[PDB]
C-alpha cells in the first residue's frame, strides 16, 4: 500500500480519551494561592469524563516569553492569554501564529535576496532581540529610497518585538538586515486552518485579527471571549463546558495516520 | 396520402388476425381487402431514396392471391400470407424513411417523394380500410376545410427562453426591483423580487406584471396554478445584462397577495380567476397575463424587523413566486407531446443519415428554434412529416 | 379634437387619450348628472366610519384629513356610457373595453363615438366593471334583470349579491376598499 | 459502446437522442471574471468560507422506447403484479426479489429475470383487459 | 438619457485615480521624504501607471473634518483610534461614507423642522457650538423662553463636526455662533460606494446610521493593527486587489466636493 | 432598479418654480446707493411670476477675487461681469471655467510627472499667488531647453494671475514647479456644455473665447451683451426679460435624478 | 425565421428577394478621412455643433405576391367595402375595427380577422364584375 495518492471517495446517504493540555499566566498562579489545586482540577475533569493523570498543566512567564517559538504537544489545546490594552498587535500575532499551520523554509540575510510569491506567503521572525530592517529593489538592483551598501536608511517595520510578522508587495525583491545572533527569520507559507487549538480571551474588546487581509474580519467560532475578576471563576467556567470546547475543535488533521507525503512539517 | 395509411392499417390488421387455426369466416373482409390490394398493386414499379446515405432500392410486385378453399386456416396458408406481409411491411417502412427526411418551401402539404407522388394517382384509390386513427383522421378532416384538434398530454408549446427584466437598478446592484421568469417545457414559473421589501414603495405595495404570448391557440386547458415557486428561491450569483459585471440574490419567499390570472383571446377578456389556487379550467386562450401584488407585512417580530432594515443597507431581499403548469390541453395544430415518439422519430431519422440542412427546418431539429418563429408553411410541413412519422410508428413498435 | 367638434370635454396613444378623458370626466361627479351610487359616496362613507372609529385625531386635524381624502381616494376610477344596446367603458389607469348588453360579446373600441356621447349623457360610476361582470355572467347563472341593474349599479341587486356572499363581488369590494388610504 | 452519437452544447430546453446506453455529463465551474461588492466579498481567497459555490443540471427523460420489457409509472402493470402477489401472501419465489421491490429487481438485471418479467407483465396485461 | 437605469432592460442566463489620506504622525515617525517615490514604484511593479496615485495630508481628524475635499474616484482613508473622540470618528466616517444633499439654512431668522427619518442636521466649521429649544403651536419655548439664549439646551459645544437629530415633526428654534460655523439641512439619499474607511487600532466603533437598533458592518469598514506605519502601508499596498474588488467606480462625483449643494 | 445603463428610448411623433441667484460687482452696489433695493427687486420678480424670498443675491469684491474657485449653488444662474480693457484673458478664463462642466483629478508637483492625452484635456490652477513654470521632456528624461535639476530656466506661462488655464502639446511629459502654499493645480478633463449658467457682459467688444481651439469662434446664444451708463437701467433690463433668459437656459443636466454613476463630480 | 436567404451589398437600384418575412437593415456612418475647408470646419471635434450628420436609405417594394388576402392601393376593394359599410351607417361589427381604419385592422392581425377579410373581399370582387 501507499498513502498520499488521494483516490476519490464514495459513501452513501442512507445511514443514521486523549491528552488535554492547558496553559495559564503567572498572574493566575499568584491569584490562585494554593498548592493542591492541580489535584482538584484533575479530579473535576475525572468527574466530567476524563481519565486522571491525562490532563497536564504548563505555564508561561509572560506573553512576551510565551511568544518565543510557541510549541504545542497536545491532541487538544486551549490557550489562555491575559488581555493588555497596549499589546494588541502582539496578541493578534500570537493568535495568527498558533491558529494556522505554518510551512517554513529557512532564509539567509547575507548571500541570497528573498522575495514573496502569493498572498498566502508571510515572514515570521522570532528571537530574544528582533530588529528587522527592509529595503525594496528594482530590476537593475539600484537604490529605491535606500542603498544596498548603506544600512542606516532602511525602513523599520518592527523593533525589539518578541514576535514579528511582516509582508511585502508581491513582484519585487527585498534585502534584509537583522541580528542573527539574537533573532531568526524564516520564510513561511500559510497552509490552512489548524484546528488543534482554540483561543480564549479574558476581558478584551474583540481585537484579534487572524489575517492581514483588510476586507475580511473573520470571527472564527474558535475565538471565544469571557469576562473575569477572580481567576477561579474563569477556571470553573472553562472546566464546566469542556464538552462544547471539544465539540468545537477536532483532531489535528496533520497528525492523523494520513501523514505520508501530505506535506507534514 | 391516405393510401399509405390504408396500407399500413391493412398490414397491421392482417398480421393481427392471420394466426394458425382461426376460422376463415372471421377474416373474409380482410381476405377480400388483401386480394383487392394485390390486384391493384401488381405491375407498377417504384423507386425510393437517392439523397444522403439512404439506400437506393428498386421494387417489383409479382404475387399470387389468397383463395377461398379451406374452412380453418392451416400453417402453410398462414406462412404464405405472412411471407407476403413482411415484404409489404418492408416496402412501407422504406417508403416512409424516404418521405420523412425531405421537405419543401412551397406546396408543403402535398406529397414530395416519387413513390408517394405516384401512389397519389387515381388508379390506386380503391384501398382505404378506415380512418379511425387520430392523426390520419385529423389529416382527412383538414383536407376538407374543417376545424381539427389533437388530444395532447403535457403539450410543450412554451419555447425555452430564460430571461429577466429589471425595473429599479443601482449601478452596482445594491437596490433591485424586478422579475425573474423561466419558461421550460410546458411549465411557467414567474417570480417577483424586491430589495426594498416595500419600505419605500408607494402605498407600501409593489406592483408586478408579466405577459407571455403564445403562437398557437389552444383549447380546454386544465391549469394548475400553484404558488410558492421553486425556480428562484435559493441563493444565486448571475451576470448582468451587459455581461460586464455580476450581482447577488438572497431571497426570502413571502405570501403572494391578490393573485390575478387572466386568459385573453384576440385582445379581449375570456376567463379570469382571482385568489384561487389549485386546478382551474380555461376553454379558449392565446395570451397569458399574470399579475399580482407584493404586500409588506403590516406588523413584524424581532427577527422579521431586523431582517428588513428600513435604511439602504440590505442583506435579505424578498420575493414571491407562482407556478403555471398545463397538465392537459387540446390544440388546433400539430405540436410536440410526450405520449408518443413522433418528434423523436423525426429527429432520429434526420440525424441518422446526415441530410444537409434544407431551407425550412433549422439544423438538428432543435425544437426551440423551430417553435421560435412559427410560420404557416413550417406548420404544414411539420404536419405532413408528423403524419408520416405516426404512420411509421404504427408498424414498427 | 377627439370628439365630433370643439367642446370643453374633448380637448398606447388611445390609452393615454382615454385616460385623460377619464381624468377630466372625474369632475362630472360634481355635476349632479349621475345615476345611482358613485365613488365619492363610498369615499364619504368610509371617511365617516373611520372618523367615528378613530380617536387619535384632534379638532385641528380634521380639515387636513378631509382635504387629502377627498382627492387621493380611489385613483382607479371607471366610467361607462350606454348607446343603442352598446356600452363603452374607459379606465383612468388605461383600460378601455366595449361590450353588448345581451350576451356580453367583446366589441371593438371606437374613441370617436365615446367622445361624442360622453359630453351630454347619463354617466354611472362603474363599481362593477367589465371583468367582474363577465366573470359573474360566466360562473353564475344570473337573469337579465340582475345584469341590467348591475350595469346601472342598482343598490338592491348589489346588496342581494352581498347577502349571497359571492366571492367575486367580495373580491371587487375588498379591492376597492383597500385602496382607500392616504 | 463508448462511441459518441448525439452531442449538444448549451442546448437547454428539449433535445433528442436516437440510440444510447451510456450518459456522460461534463460541466465546468468558472470563477466570474469581474465582480461587484456582494460577490466580491462573499468569495474570499483566504481560508475561511461562509458560502460554497456549486452548479447543477437536471436531466429528465419524458418518453422512450425499449426493445425489452420495462416497468413505468404511466401504466398499471407492476401494481397488478404486486397486488396479486400480496393477495395470498405467497412465499418469495426463487427468481424475483422479495415483495417486488423494484430497485432490488433492477439492480442485478439478469436475462432470466428479464424473461420472467416479460411473461408476468404479458399475463398481467391479458388480465387487465377484462376486470374493469 | 436612460441606458437602463430604472427602465426596462433585458439580460440572459489603468488611468483610474487612487488617492491615499495619511496623518502627519506616520510621516513624522518614519522621518523621510523619498517614500513617495518608493510607493509609486511599488504600485508600478504591481501594475498601476506612475503618477496615477495621489497623496494628501491632514493635520488632525478634527481639521480633516472641515469640509472634506475628495480628490480621486477610488478612495481609502486612514484614521487612528482616540480615547475620547469616538463621536467625531464615527460622524466623520458616516459623513464621508454616504451621499448627501443639503439645503442652506438661514438659521438666524426663520425656524426649521425635518420631515422624515432620512433627515439630519449637518454643521461644520472652525468652532461650532449649537443650542436649540423646541417650540409648540403657541410659539412659546418648552423648558425655555424664546427671547433669552443662555437658558437653551446644549447639544454640542466647541465641536468641529456635529451630526445631530431632533424629534422629527415639530418646529424648533435654534441658535449658534454663525460667524464661526455653518448649519445645513441635509437628507441621506444612499450609499456612497466609492470610499472605504480603514481603522488603525480600536474595536469597531463606527456606526454609519443614526438608527440605534441597526448598526451593520459593510464591506468598506475594516480594521487592522499596527506597530510601525510602514507595516500598514505595505499591507495596504500589497492587498490592493481586495480593496479594488470591493468598491465600484460609477459613483464619481460630478464635482470635487463632499456633499452636493441644493440639487 | 438601477440607473446609468442607458436603455434606448422610443417615443412617437403624434403628440402636440425654483431657486434663482444673481451676482453683481461692488461698483454696482456703490452706484445703486440704496438700502431696500433688494426688497424692490424681489417684489418685481414676484410681479413677473416668481415666489418672494426665492431670489437670493450675492456679491464679489472684484473680478480677481471672484476667480478664486467660483462656486455656484443655484438651479438658475446669471453672472454679471464688468468689462475691463486690460483683463481680456481673465474674462475669457472666467467664462470658460464657469460655462462648461470640468472633471478634475488631483495632481502633485514633486513625485509624479504629468502629461496630457487629448485636446479635451486642460490644466486649471487657482490660488492667491499662482506662478506656473513648465519644462518639456524627451523619452530619455534629458534636458530640452531646461534641466530637471535646475529650476531657473523654466518658461513662464502665467505669473501672479488669480486664474490660470494652460495646455501643452499631447504626446510629451512635462514637469511642474509652483508654490503649493499659495496655489493649487488640478488635472481636469472637459466634459461638455454646462447649461446651468449664462454670462451677460456690460460694455465690451465680443472678447470672450470659450475654447483654446483657434479655427472655431463659437458665439453661443448664452453669451449676451448690453450697453450701460447707469447700473439701474441694466438691472431693469435684465429683470424685464427673465422669460427669455430662462428659456435660453435649461436644468443642470448633471443635477437631475439621473446622477447615479453618470460621472457626476 | 431568422435565417439569411437574400443578401445584397452596395446593390443600389433594383434587387429581388425570393421569400422573406423579416427585414434587417444595417448601415455605417463613417467620418471622411480627408477633408476640405468647408467640411473641415463644419464638423468640429469640440462641443458646439452647427450641423449634424445623417445617412438614409429609401426602400420601396413595387410588386409582391402573398399567400393570404391583403389590400392594395392598385385595386378597388377596400374602397368598395368602406363605401358599402358607410352607405347605411351600420353599427361597428364585433370583428372589424371602426370605419375600416386600415392601420387599426392591420395592427393586431388575427387569423379570424384574416378569414373575415378574405370573405368580404371575395364578395366585393364578385360585386365589382357587374356595376360598371
Amino acid at each position: 500500500q501507499n498513502y498520499g495518492i488521494n483516490l476519490p471517495i464514495t459513501g452513501s446517504m442512507d445511514i443514521a480519551t486523549s491528552t488535554l493540555c492547558l496553559y495559564y499566566p503567572t498572574e493566575a498562579a499568584t491569584e490562585i494561592n494554593d498548592n493542591s489545586w492541580k489535584d482538584t482540577l484533575s479530579q473535576l475533569f475525572l468527574t466530567k469524563g476524563w481519565p486522571t493523570g491525562s490532563v497536564y498543566f504548563k505555564e508561561y512567564t509572560n506573553i512576551a516569553s510565551f511568544s518565543v517559538d510557541p510549541q504545542l504537544y497536545c491532541d487538544y489545546n486551549v490557550v489562555l492569554m491575559k488581555y493588555d490594552a497596549t499589546l494588541q498587535l502582539d496578541m493578534s500575532e500570537l493568535a495568527d501564529l498558533i491558529l494556522n499551520e505554518w510551512l517554513c523554509n529557512p532564509m539567509d540575510i547575507t548571500l541570497y535576496y528573498y522575495q514573496q510569491t502569493d498572498e498566502a506567503n508571510k515572514w515570521i521572525s522570532m528571537g530574544s532581540s528582533c530588529t528587522i530592517k527592509v529595503c525594496p529593489l528594482n530590476t537593475q538592483t539600484l537604490g529605491i529610497g535606500c542603498l544596498t551598501t548603506d544600512a542606516t536608511t532602511f525602513e523599520e517595520v518592527a523593533t525589539a518585538e518578541k514576535l514579528v510578522i511582516t509582508d511585502v508587495v508581491d513582484g519585487v525583491n527585498h534585502k534584509l538586515d537583522v541580528t542573527t545572533a539574537t533573532c531568526t527569520i524564516r520564510n513561511c507559507k500559510k497552509l490552512g486552518p489548524r484546528e488543534n487549538v482554540a483561543v480564549i480571551q479574558v476581558g478584551g474588546s474583540d481585537i484579534l485579527d487572524i489575517t492581514a487581509d483588510p476586507t475580511t474580519a473573520p470571527q472564527t467560532e474558535r475565538m471565544m471571549r469571557i469576562n473575569w475578576k477572580k481567576w477561579w471563576q474563569v477556571f470553573y467556567t472553562v472546566v464546566d463546558y469542556v464538552d462544547q470546547i471539544i465539540q468545537v475543535m477536532s483532531k489535528r488533521s496533520r497528525s492523523l495516520n494520513s501523514a505520508a507525503f501530505y506535506y507534514r512539517v | 396520402m391516405d393510401v399509405l395509411y390504408s396500407l399500413s392499417k391493412t398490414l397491421k390488421d392482417a398480421r393481427d388476425k392471420i394466426v394458425e387455426g382461426t376460422l376463415y369466416s372471421n377474416v373474409s373482409d380482410l381476405i377480400q381487402q388483401f386480394n383487392q390490394m394485390i390486384i391493384t398493386m401488381n405491375g407498377n414499379e417504384f423507386q425510393t431514396g437517392g439523397i444522403g446515405n439512404l439506400p437506393i432500392r428498386n421494387w417489383n410486385f409479382n404475387f399470387g392471391l389468397l383463395g377461398t378453399t379451406l374452412l380453418n386456416l392451416d400453417a402453410n396458408y398462414v406462412e404464405t400470407a405472412r411471407n407476403t406481409i413482411d415484404y409489404f411491411v418492408d416496402f412501407v417502412d422504406n417508403v416512409c424513411m424516404d418521405e420523412m427526411v425531405r421537405e419543401s418551401q412551397r406546396n408543403g402539404i402535398a406529397p414530395q417523394s416519387d413513390s408517394l407522388r405516384k401512389l397519389s394517382a387515381i388508379k390506386f384509390k380503391r384501398i382505404n380500410f378506415d380512418n379511425s386513427s387520430e392523426y390520419i383522421e385529423n389529416w382527412n378532416l383538414q383536407n376538407r376545410r374543417q376545424r381539427t384538434g389533437f388530444t395532447f398530454h403535457k403539450p410543450n408549446i412554451f419555447p425555452y427562453s430564460a430571461s429577466f427584466t429589471l425595473n429599479r437598478s443601482q449601478p452596482a446592484h445594491d437596490n433591485l426591483m424586478g422579475t425573474m421568469w423561466l419558461n421550460a417545457g410546458s411549465e411557467i414559473q414567474v417570480a417577483g423580487f424586491d430589495y426594498s421589501c416595500a419600505i419605500n414603495a408607494p402605498a407600501n405595495i409593489q406592483q408586478f406584471e408579466h405577459i407571455v404570448p403564445l403562437r398557437r391557440v389552444l383549447t380546454t386547458a386544465t391549469i394548475t396554478l400553484l404558488p410558492d415557486a421553486e425556480r428562484f428561491s435559493f441563493p444565486r450569483v448571475i451576470n448582468s445584462a451587459d455581461g460586464a459585471t455580476t450581482w447577488f440574490f438572497n431571497p426570502v419567499i413571502l405570501r403572494p397577495n391578490n393573485v390575478e390570472v387572466e386568459f385573453l383571446l384576440n385582445g379581449q377578456i375570456i376567463n379570469t380567476y382571482q385568489a384561487r389556487f389549485g386546478t382551474i379550467v380555461a376553454r379558449n386562450f392565446d395570451t397569458i397575463r399574470l399579475s399580482f401584488q407584493l404586500m409588506r407585512p403590516p406588523n413584524m417580530t424581532p427577527a422579521v424587523a431586523v431582517l428588513f432594515p428600513n435604511a439602504q443597507p440590505f442583506e435579505h431581499h424578498a420575493t414571491v413566486g407562482l407556478t403555471l403548469r398545463i397538465e392537459s390541453a387540446v390544440c388546433e395544430s400539430v405540436l410536440a407531446d410526450a405520449s408518443e415518439t413522433l418528434l423523436a422519430n423525426v429527429t432520429s431519422v434526420r440525424q441518422e443519415y446526415a441530410i444537409p440542412v434544407g431551407p425550412v427546418f433549422p439544423p438538428g431539429m432543435n425544437w426551440t428554434d423551430l417553435i421560435t418563429n412559427y410560420s404557416p408553411s413550417r406548420e404544414d410541413n411539420l404536419q405532413r412529416v408528423f403524419t408520416v412519422a405516426s404512420i411509421r410508428s404504427m408498424l414498427i413498435k | 379634437s377627439i370628439g365630433s367638434s370643439a367642446s370643453a370635454w374633448t380637448d398606447s396613444s388611445v390609452s393615454t387619450q382615454t385616460s385623460t378623458i377619464s381624468r377630466r370626466l372625474r369632475l362630472k361627479e360634481m355635476a349632479t348628472q349621475t345615476e345611482g351610487m358613485n365613488f365619492d359616496d363610498i369615499s364619504a362613507a368610509v371617511l365617516k366610519t373611520k372618523i367615528d372609529k378613530s380617536t387619535q385625531i384632534s379638532p385641528n386635524t380634521i380639515p387636513d384629513i378631509v382635504t387629502e381624502a377627498s382627492e387621493k381616494f380611489i385613483p382607479n376610477r371607471a366610467y361607462r356610457v350606454i348607446n343603442n344596446d352598446d356600452v363603452f367603458e374607459a379606465g383612468i389607469d388605461g383600460k378601455f373595453f366595449a361590450y353588448k348588453v345581451d350576451t356580453f360579446e367583446e366589441i371593438p373600441f371606437d374613441v370617436q363615438k365615446f367622445a361624442d356621447l360622453v359630453t351630454d349623457s347619463p354617466v354611472i360610476s362603474a363599481i362593477i366593471d367589465f371583468k367582474t361582470l363577465k366573470n359573474l355572467n360566466d360562473n353564475y347563472g344570473i337573469s337579465r334583470q340582475q345584469a341590467f341593474n348591475l350595469l346601472r349599479s342598482d343598490p338592491r341587486v348589489l346588496r342581494e349579491f352581498i347577502n349571497q356572499d359571492n366571492p367575486i363581488i367580495r373580491n371587487r369590494i375588498e379591492q376597492l376598499i383597500m385602496q382607500c388610504r392616504l
